[PDB]
């Protein structure tokens, strides 16, 4: 018995086209459809240059917008050997982190409205636009903030943007709880939770999960404790682990991966050394709007900066950063010219929206959006 | 003029041209200008250093200003 | 008898809060581009990344090499062998700096 | 499914396997498309023949079986509604060029 | 196996006094109340909402909104033709034409931005060398009809004379980054 | 005299300004702008937008992010199945035209190609606000209609 | 008759519980309602309804005018006169029928048939399996407030509904039987479907949940039969448990103590829970939905006539 | 450049320059709850269990005499 | 004419018609022609700025772009036709309305459009629309009058194209639509005189393709008065045949004699007398369409017909009726 | 590095780098077989198929080159096996070692035209239903060939006419002296 | 290998033009010389 179950509140999920093989209220295969957000964006990139491609980035998961900006830069950093300053990394970071809040504040939230909880939605998204004041502020667009530049980041942070986050983060423990003590302790949570997607550490890793649906089943693997890609060696968080793997451990998780994010972004606004904001090789790093006016030598790079581009050597590598959807990694051919060469992008839901066809066996039809749930599907990775 | 015909449709504001044209040209001493934008050399043109040698006024590329030697 | 226990007194309406609205210029930011020493030193291929790297040494292994290697590889010894990423999960409730960072 | 096309020969047994299976599955397209009324058996069988045939001149094995995959992923978007039906009715001298266009 | 964690779980919560205070919790709805109480006293509290069209949103100076092409503050479009907006434009939105004017300073004869084509990152402001370019705090430009959302050569684009007074001020604010 | 069409024409204009429900196909992150548009801060259970979840009982359409050239017969579908006083919402620079996408393979040059498009709310992520004075131009838009008045000719 | 001055108020009733339920479930939500159409939105419920009147059909469809088009106005002339014997204060009961309760009872045994009449007319199997769905919770729901009703029953003498809430003038039964208010309001929210249990209303599962041809006037009519049902099934743990229009007796000075006024302020208090509860809570999944209505509520509700008939029999409280 | 762009009037030095940008006050920000303190401080098992079942006795006792008295 | 282009959807075809009926059944195969080909269409609306709506679609940002107008009132006819060097003219009723008489519908505006384009020196080829079997002295009302707005048109502007589309079918037509949700009367189908007219229909989509090839065509087709018949010269029971093989119903017809029908059809003739309140579109029973069903003078004479445009009808059977399928 | 000792020195055929990731291109035969070995072994344990990225080299003779990534949770290494088969050849899949590689050799087919042997399912995942093409190849258009698609006539439906668009401008930033 | 392509019909018949790009004459630099391209 199929039943084509599609996107049942659009604009959470928006593309989401699953074909269930139920079995009248168990489904026996899920069958997810992709392409429905299948934009040209793995060719189109191939077609500009390396500071035109990192738009994309923000427009690749819309929930996270500067991870993956993040993950692009550092690897057009991993070929450049683009050494940024300490400023470039402790801010590149409390936005990756501020990212990460941002993120789970919507698929938790977004995922307990799918659920039915609909007032921490509406709570998490005041605190969500809260966070779009410093996105917007920092960069200018409160969503797609091309801002994480290859070389460093794209502007320093105004004047008063460390207060303001740290304003911010004095209360967001609060808003925390708040989205805890409505659906922690619920029963009618719980009850639509535990034991729901659960996914033995075997199967997160056979299926590539390498998020927080594998941390949920235990395996304690973070690409920040794994691999530390900036000052996250320096900044001390815990990553939290599940013990059983239902939808219930990844929603404690990111409940308490946004604690933990809320560490990160203490410790980065604590300790934000007064550095230069982008690397210094100017031939990597436009120079600033008074230099290239005043100094010839700098009009010429920011001239072949903003046409010609960086012309990374050539090379392939694959940088993966801990997204919040989980690891997303940008595989980065560079054949030597100024334009990427097959920059392939592992994204997070094209991994874990597989694992809907085994984490949703069994389960009644009604949790199939709660799978959709905790996998923080997001279509535009997909 | 002929080539502002092409993008102003308008024709009742003082195209462009005019506007600089009916700026008077800047006295100077030196024989080099600098003529960095409006005041603050951040929010105007690259700075473009202008020769006075002649003696009709020359213009600055960028911004259409007119500089004469003022001797 | 909820989540208060005078800590969400951290209220979420700030109203007070970006109080010295962005574009106002009560301070002018320097925002610093390069570091001190090089500003008047440019030497460039000192510094240079993009390009100052060892080149490619793409070389053959011909048969020969390799049962060579194979031959001289007498024993896995221990520390010939990769290091295991050691990670065991530890309950902590709000023990890291006492709920305070 | 493995290229056991190490000849043509084996190439040119999964063709007529290929063939076969569109042709026993015709009657299901005619069904669910609606076309057992503008199209006749005998249509749809040339047009598959004459698909088969276009394309018989590849002494390649491996560009065979990529061309019978092609057609089976055609297929099999076919027999479900997968694809539409308006194309499917559609799938089934220098001068009067030169007055239209200079290409 | 999850028969035995079952009962093993079910074992560590079986002391009297204990096995009460799990059955008042679960029958007199008491992790339920907490979500009653907070979300009353959300009711009660002050409204985080914006009765839009009278008071909007907070924005900054680095805003990207409605392109605007500047003046020199003595008339002179600011847009010498380099075209270097149009080269680092991600969605090649800008289609710039340019022609020597009769004054004989370069000029363009074509700045079209296609704001439907246009991915509003603020590239445009960044790669201009004289701020030509520059997206002025607009972002209230909503069109009827598509044809109009395609901002003509250098004449809508050239509106941001009106726009002047706080793109020149966000600029003057901006300048320091 | 007329003055009776008049009113009658703001009648059913206010109705139809006032409560204005949208089948919002939030394809990608102008879904996200759209959820912020509908979120706390940006009311539009306000002005009545509610955003329905079915094509069946919907006013208006807020079609934002990529028109992927397979969500295109899913959209016009979608689209079909409006009640007649239907209008549509083009969000962000990917659903309204081309966009960054606009020379993608699999990208519609915008929905325009698909559904009859009626407010384009302009910047590639609009503003939550913007995407609301997107609505408030719809709002325009119905209180230009005068219906009766051209059904009496 | 007088039929209108029970029915025309209760259409209003139910057309601004619509705002009154967006508007309560947004100040939760920490944002304003409907707020621009009327003063404060009093004029949105006009609105939603004078846009769903004016949207054309999306098809006409008027052949098949005798099963479909009359069962909504079944479903809602059943949740309509169920109102006649609820008494909104001393003597002002349209009908005292001395058997009011059963039938109460009798009106929802009746629900159910609107229930899968409409939703088999839908020739949609997925809505119409919804709706069977929807009508089984609806009725299993049903045994559990039965047995609550025969708890408030054996504290009363008869089922004259008028008696049930003169009964009270002592103590309201919310306070001796509180249990049982927390049974039939978590009955009342699950046998109505507006609640945490709403799986078939379930945001997109409900509209394409209860017909195929909608027209306006059947979406419309079903939420003003939910509004009113919800209107009535508030109205219903409002008489038994609290004090049907009784005041707290305290008898003040500046109280002048109408009847009606305290009715309506209990119902609006339960409507505002029911609306709270909405807001505040996840849905169950109708497969501990149907779990919870005789695993939780019939256990908890037989217990109930059992206690309450004890407690009552061995000390002459009867 | 570089040196004209932060000029700090006199400063003998291409160090020493200006250096002013966003970051926390000198002594860091305040120390920022992160850990879940919800306050348990409600009715406890008991009290709870205790007032319902004090009603539903008292109460109950109050249900007889109402109907002692309607009788 | 100027063609700058390769197909269309984004070429030239120096065409920027304004279609006068665009806003209509016809008019939008007609104008999905024009602008899929790749030229500008300058639809003009009468009323409710949604009637356009579905054309600013199938045009490429331009190639179509609706215009407001006032059928009476001249100067503003001028400004739709101001920038246009091709005039269709599809504006015609088949039904009498309070306002506009048949006339002032079909041949007072056919004839002032004719002249406002005339005087608009530039309007190279004016296709002029009327019904076939439009000749003085047909019994239907709307008939004469189109009969006389081709006298009028050709008259105040010779080598003007005058097509003569039979009863058109297709999707969202008045021919098929009104007799469906008319079988929604329990397969209840009232064929009017018993049947015996003979009309050749013809698919739209054929009628604008015909329509468009007069515009493509030479200097040929000027003046001349095509008759769009199509294939399959049908009577109305035996459209009506084809009908209940797409919707799957069974054929329950009546017949209906002529007095019998112009009886039923006796009110809604009094338009112009209820003057608070216009009447809702006689679908299926119009005594003019009756008057023109009386006599089965609809078939296609020795005049020209889609043979003289390189052009041959599709049937009526199969994709050109499929519309129908919509009722099963 | 211990991972090319222990492996059989024919199935790390063609290549192996050092640097930004270290890789071993292999050859199409020895690759299922290549990435049986790294895991289900004791010292080399991935389990962990993290990306299969299709690459297309036009002016190889093996045009494509199929780079499996692969990442090992245990020892916290990362190795990149790569490919390299033309249009025409039939890869092996790894679908049976790492079920992952299901979608993503599903979307190397789309985009490439890579056909995975004994890959259950394999069907074009992102690009249209009817689409013929595989776009990420290099000879594919941006554009696409026909893949603009506008309402009509035909109602309901949605055409696939050949394309036409404002013409994407390719810029040639590329400058000499590399 | 142009069959499986799936490109269209219309552009195998396609006439190209295999050059290698000449030195852009107005710089004196062979930094894009010897990338042969189809045109
Ligand atoms: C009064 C206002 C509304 C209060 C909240 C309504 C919640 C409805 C459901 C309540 C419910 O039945 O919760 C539990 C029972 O609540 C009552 O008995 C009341 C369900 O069983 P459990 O999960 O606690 O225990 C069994 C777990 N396998
Ligand atoms: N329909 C048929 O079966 C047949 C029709 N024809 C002829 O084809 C042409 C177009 O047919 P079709 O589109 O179906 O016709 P419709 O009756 O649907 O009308 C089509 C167009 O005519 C316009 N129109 C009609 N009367 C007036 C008026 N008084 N003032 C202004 N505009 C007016 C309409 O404007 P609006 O939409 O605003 O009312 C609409 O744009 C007509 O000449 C018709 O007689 C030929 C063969 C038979
Ligand atoms: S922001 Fe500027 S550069 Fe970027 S796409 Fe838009 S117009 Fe082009
Ligand atoms: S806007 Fe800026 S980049 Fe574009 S042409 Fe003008 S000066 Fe050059
Ligand atoms: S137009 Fe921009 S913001 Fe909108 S969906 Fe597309 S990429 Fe996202
Ligand atoms: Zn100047």
């Amino acid at each position: 018995f199929t039943l084509n179950f599609g996107p049942q509140h659009p604009a959470a999920h928006g593309v989401l086209r699953l074909v269930l093989e139920m079995n009248g209220e168990v489904v026996e295969r899920a069958e997810p459809h992709i392409g429905l957000l299948h934009r040209g964006t793995e060719k189109l990139i191939e077609y500009k240059t390396y500071l035109q491609a990192l738009p994309y980035f923000d427009r690749s998961d819309y929930v996270s917008m500067m991870a993956q900006e993040h993950a692009y830069s550092l690897a057009v950093e991993k070929l450049l050997n683009c050494e940024v300053p300490l400023r470039a990394q402790y801010i590149r970071v409390l936005f990756c982190e501020i990212t990460r809040i941002l993120n789970h504040l919507l698929a938790l939230t977004t995922h307990a409205m799918d659920v039915g909880a609909l007032t921490p939605f509406l709570w998490a998204f005041e605190e969500r636009e809260k966070l779009l004041e410093f996105y917007e502020r920092v960069s200018g667009a409160r969503m797609h903030a091309s801002f994480i530049r290859p070389g460093g980041v794209a502007q320093d942070l105004p004047l008063g943007l460390c207060r303001d986050i740290d304003s911010f983060t004095q209360q967001f423990a609060s808003r925390i709880d708040e989205l805890e003590e409505m659906l922690t302790g619920n029963r009618i949570w719980k009850q639509r939770l535990v034991d729901i997607g659960t996914v033995t550490a075997q199967q997160a890793k056979d299926w590539g999960f390498s998020g927080v649906m594998l941390r949920g089943p235990g395996v304690c693997w973070d690409l920040r404790r794994a691999a530390p890609y900036d000052v996250y060696d320096q900044l001390d968080f815990d990553v939290p682990v599940g013990t059983r793997g239902d939808c219930y451990d990844r929603y404690c998780i990111r409940i308490e991966e946004m604690r933990q994010s809320l560490r990160i972004i203490v410790q980065c606004l604590n300790q934000m050394p007064s550095g230069m904001i982008k690397a210094d090789d100017r031939k990597l790093c436009p120079p600033s709007r008074c230099r290239m006016k005043l100094s010839m030598e700098s009009s010429i790079h920011h001239f072949e900066l903003y046409t010609e581009g960086f012309s990374v050597p050539a090379s392939s590598t694959y940088t993966a950063v801990e997204a919040p959807k989980g690891e997303f990694g940008v595989f980065l051919v560079s054949n030597g010219s100024n334009r990427p060469y097959r920059c392939k992008i592992r994204a997070p839901g094209f991994a874990h929206l597989q694992g809907l066809d085994f984490m949703s066996k069994h389960h009644m039809l009604a949790d199939v959006v709660t799978i959709i749930g905790t996998q923080d599907i997001v279509f535009g990775e997909v | 003029g002929n080539h502002t015909a092409k993008w102003m449709q308008d024709r009742s504001k003082k195209s462009p041209m005019e506007l600089i044209s009916e700026v008077p040209p800047i006295k100077v001493d030196g024989r080099i200008v600098a003529c960095e934008g409006d005041t603050n050399p951040a929010l105007g043109h690259p700075i473009e250093f202008i020769c006075l040698d002649l003696n009709e006024p020359a213009i600055c590329k960028y911004c259409g200003l007119r500089y004469v030697q003022d001797h | 008898p909820c989540a208060h226990p005078e800590y969400l007194e951290a209220v979420p309406k700030a109203t007070e809060y970006r109080l010295r609205c962005p574009a106002t210029i009560d301070e002018e930011a320097i925002v610093p581009s390069s570091d001190p020493e090089t500003v008047y030193n440019i030497v460039y291929h000192g510094r240079d990344q993009r390009r100052n790297r060892p080149p490619i040494r793409r070389y053959v292994l011909t048969k020969d090499n390799v049962v060579q290697m194979m031959n001289e590889k007498k024993s896995f010894d221990v520390s010939d062998f990769p290091k295991v990423y050691l990670t065991t999960v530890e309950e902590d409730l709000d023990t890291r700096g006492g709920g305070y960072e | 499914v493995p290229p056991n096309s190490a000849n043509l020969t084996e190439a040119r047994r999964r063709v007529f396997d290929f063939f076969r299976a569109a042709c026993r599955s015709i009657p299901t397209i005619m069904d669910i498309y609606n076309l057992q009324d503008v199209v006749a058996p005998s249509q749809l069988r040339y047009a598959i023949s004459a698909q088969i045939r276009n394309n018989a001149h590849i002494t390649d094995p491996k560009v065979i079986d990529l061309l019978i995959f092609k057609g089976m992923e055609e297929l099999t978007d076919i027999v479900d509604h997968a694809k539409q039906r308006h194309h499917i009715i559609g799938q089934y001298d220098f001068l009067k060029n030169f007055y239209t266009s200079n290409y | 196996d999850d028969e035995e964690a079952e009962q093993l779980a079910k074992e560590i919560s079986k002391d009297w006094s204990t096995v009460f205070e799990r059955s008042m919790n679960t029958l007199f709805l008491t992790e339920m109340v907490r979500g009653l109480s907070l979300t009353l006293k959300y009711f009660f509290d002050p409204k985080v909402t914006i009765n839009y069209p009278f008071e909007k949103g907070p924005l900054s100076p680095r805003f990207r909104g409605e392109h605007a092409l500047r003046r020199y503050p003595t008339g002179e479009e600011r847009c010498i033709a380099c075209k270097l907006c149009e080269a680092v434009c991600p969605a090649q939105a800008i289609t710039i034409e340019a022609e020597e004017r009769e004054d004989g300073s370069r000029r363009t004869t074509r700045y079209d931005i296609d704001m439907t084509k246009c991915i509003y990152c603020g590239f445009c402001q960044e790669a201009c060398p004289v701020d030509a370019i520059v997206e002025g705090p607009n972002f209230e430009f909503a069109t009827e009809t598509h044809e109009e959302l395609l901002y003509d050569k250098e004449k809508l684009l050239e509106n941001g004379d009106r726009w002047e007074t706080e793109i020149a001020e966000n600029l003057r604010s901006e300048s320091l980054y | 005299a007329e003055f009776v069409i008049s009113k009658v024409d703001d009648l059913m204009n206010w109705a139809r300004t006032g409560s204005i429900w949208p089948m919002t196909f939030g394809l990608a992150c102008c879904a996200v702008e759209m959820m912020h548009t509908g979120a706390a801060r940006y009311d539009l259970d306000r002005f009545g937008i509610i955003f329905r979840p079915s094509p069946r009982q919907s006013d208006c359409m807020i079609v934002a992010g990529t028109l992927t050239n397979k969500m295109a017969p899913a959209l016009r579908k979608v689209y079909d199945q409006m009640p007649e006083p239907r209008w549509v919402i083009s969000m962000g620079s990917c659903a309204n035209g081309g966009g960054y996408y606009h020379y993608s393979y699999s990208v519609v040059r915008g929905c325009d190609r698909i559904v009859p498009v009626d407010i384009y709310v302009p910047g590639c992520p609009p503003t939550a606000e913007a995407l609301l004075y997107g609505l408030l131009q719809l709002q325009k838009k119905i209180n230009r209609r005068k219906d009766f008045l051209h059904w009496w000719n | 008759a007088e039929i209108l001055g029970i029915i025309l108020p209760l259409l209003l009733g139910v057309a601004f519980l619509v705002l009154a339920e967006r508007k309560v479930m947004a100040f939760v939500q920490r944002r304003k309602g409907p707020d621009v159409v009327g003063s404060f939105g009093l004029l949105q419920p006009l609105a939603d309804g004078l846009k769903l009147i004016l949207k054309e059909p999306i098809s006409p469809s008027s052949a098949n005018f005798f099963l479909f088009r009359m069962a909504p106005v079944a479903t809602f002339m059943l949740s309509l006169v169920a109102w006649a014997v609820v008494p909104f204060d001393y003597g002002m009961v349209l009908s005292d029928l001395n058997i009011g309760l059963l039938y109460l009872f009798a009106i929802s045994s009746l629900g159910v048939y609107g229930i899968i009449i409409a939703g088999w007319s839908s020739n949609s199997k997925y809505a119409f399996l919804g709706a069977l769905r929807s009508a089984a919770q609806m009725v299993s729901y049903e045994v559990s407030i039965g047995l609550i009703l025969i708890t408030v029953l054996i504290c009363v003498g008869s089922c004259n509904l008028s008696e049930i809430v003169m009964a009270q003038k002592q103590i309201w039964f919310g306070i001796p039987l509180f249990p049982v208010l927390v049974m039939f309001f978590i009955s009342c929210l699950a046998e109505t479907n507006r609640a945490p249990f709403d799986l078939p209303e379930a945001e997109a599962e409900l509209v394409a949940g209860y017909n195929v041809e909608y027209s306006s006037m059947g979406f419309a009519l079903f939420f003003l039969g939910e509004y009113a049902n919800m209107i009535l099934m508030s109205g219903l743990c409002t008489l038994f448990f609290l004090g049907g229009w009784l005041p707290i007796l305290d008898l003040p000075i500046f109280k002048k103590i109408p009847g009606s006024i305290w009715f309506s302020i209990k119902v609006l208090f339960f409507l505002f829970l029911y609306i709270w509860v909405r807001a505040a809570f996840p849905r169950y999944r109708y497969d501990q939905l149907m779990g919870l209505g005789w695993k939780v509520f019939l256990p908890l509700s037989l217990a109930w006539v059992v206690s309450v008939s004890g407690l009552l029999v061995t000390f002459q409280w009867l | 450049t570089e040196a004209m762009i932060r000029n700090k009037p006199g400063m003998a030095s291409v160090k020493d320059m200006p250096l002013l940008q966003d970051g926390p006050p000198p002594g860091g920000f305040a120390p920022v709850r992160y850990a879940r303190r919800i306050s348990n401080t409600g009715p406890s098992a008991m009290a709870m269990f205790l007032a319902v079942s004090g009603a539903f006795a008292w109460g109950m006792y109050q249900v007889g005499q109402g109907n002692k008295i309607r009788r | 004419l100027a063609r700058k282009g390769t197909g269309g959807r984004s070429s030239v075809s120096g065409i920027v018609a304004t279609v006068f009926g665009a806003t209509g059944f016809l008019g939008r195969y007609l104008v999905q022609q024009l602008a899929k080909m790749g030229s500008q269409v300058l639809v003009p609306f009468r009323g409710s700025e949604d009637s356009p709506r579905h054309l600013k679609l199938m045009g490429d940002l331009g190639q179509v772009v609706p215009m407001k107008f006032d059928p009476r009132d001249e100067d503003s006819i001028k400004a739709v036709m101001a920038k246009a060097n091709v005039v269709i003219n599809l504006i015609g009723r088949e039904y009498e309305t309070r306002n506009f008489s048949f006339e002032d519908a079909n041949h007072h505006i056919a004839e002032k459009l004719a002249l406002v384009a005339k005087e608009h020196g530039g309007i190279m080829r004016y296709i002029q629309v009327s019904c076939l079997g439009a000749s003085v002295s047909s019994p239907s009302r709307m008939l004469r009058a189109k009969a006389a707005a081709e006298e009028a048109v050709l008259n105040a502007l010779p080598e003007a194209t005058i097509m003569r589309p039979a009863t058109m079918i297709g999707t969202e037509d008045r021919i098929l639509n009104p007799w469906s949700m008319f079988v929604k009367k329990y397969g209840f189908l009232p064929l009017i005189g018993g049947g015996t007219t003979k009309f050749q229909p013809v698919y739209v989509v054929d009628v604008a393709a015909a329509i468009v090839a007069a515009l493509k065509d030479d200097g040929s087709s000027m003046g001349k008065t095509y008759e769009l018949g199509g294939p399959d010269v049908f009577t109305t029971h035996e459209l009506a045949e084809i009908m209940y093989d797409m919707i799957r119903e069974w054929p329950r017809y009546v017949k209906l004699p002529f007095p019998i029908a112009k009886a039923m059809a006796a009110p809604r003739d009094f338009m112009v007398n209820k003057v608070p309140f216009p009447l809702p579109s006689p679908q299926i029973f119009n005594l003019d369409q009756i008057n023109a069903l009386t006599t089965d003078t609809l078939v296609s004479d020795n005049a020209l017909k889609f043979q003289d445009l390189d052009l041959v009808p599709h049937k009526l059977k199969g994709y050109p009726v499929e519309f129908l399928i919509q009722y099963r | 590095k211990y991972s090319w000792e222990t492996l059989p020195k024919k199935w790390v055929k063609k290549m192996e780098r050092s640097e930004h990731g270290n890789r071993f291109d292999t050859n199409t035969d020895y690759l299922f077989q290549l990435l049986c070995f790294l895991k289900l072994h004791t010292y080399t344990r991935v389990q962990v198929l993290i990306d299969i990225c299709g690459v297309d080299y036009p002016s190889r003779k093996r045009r494509f080159e199929v780079v499996y990534n692969l990442l090992s949770t245990r020892y916290n290494s990362r190795i990149r096996v790569q490919t390299s088969a033309d249009e025409v050849t039939r890869i092996s899949s790894v679908v049976s070692l790492f079920p992952s590689a299901g979608w993503w050799e599903r979307e190397v087919w789309d985009m490439f035209g890579v056909s995975f042997i004994n890959h259950p399912d394999l069907r074009r995942i992102l690009t249209d239903y009817g689409f013929e093409g595989h776009p990420l190849r290099k000879d594919f258009p941006l554009s696409g060939y026909v893949q603009v698609r506008y309402d009509d006539p035909e109602k309901r439906v949605v055409s696939e006419p050949i394309e036409m668009t404002q013409e994407f401008r390719y810029f040639d930033f590329a400058s000499p002296w590399e | 290998i142009g069959k499986v392509s799936g490109i269209p019909e219309e552009h195998l018949s396609r006439k190209v033009i295999i050059y290698s790009p000449a030195r852009t004459a107005t710089q004196s630099g062979s930094g894009k010389l010897g990338k042969w391209k189809i045109n």
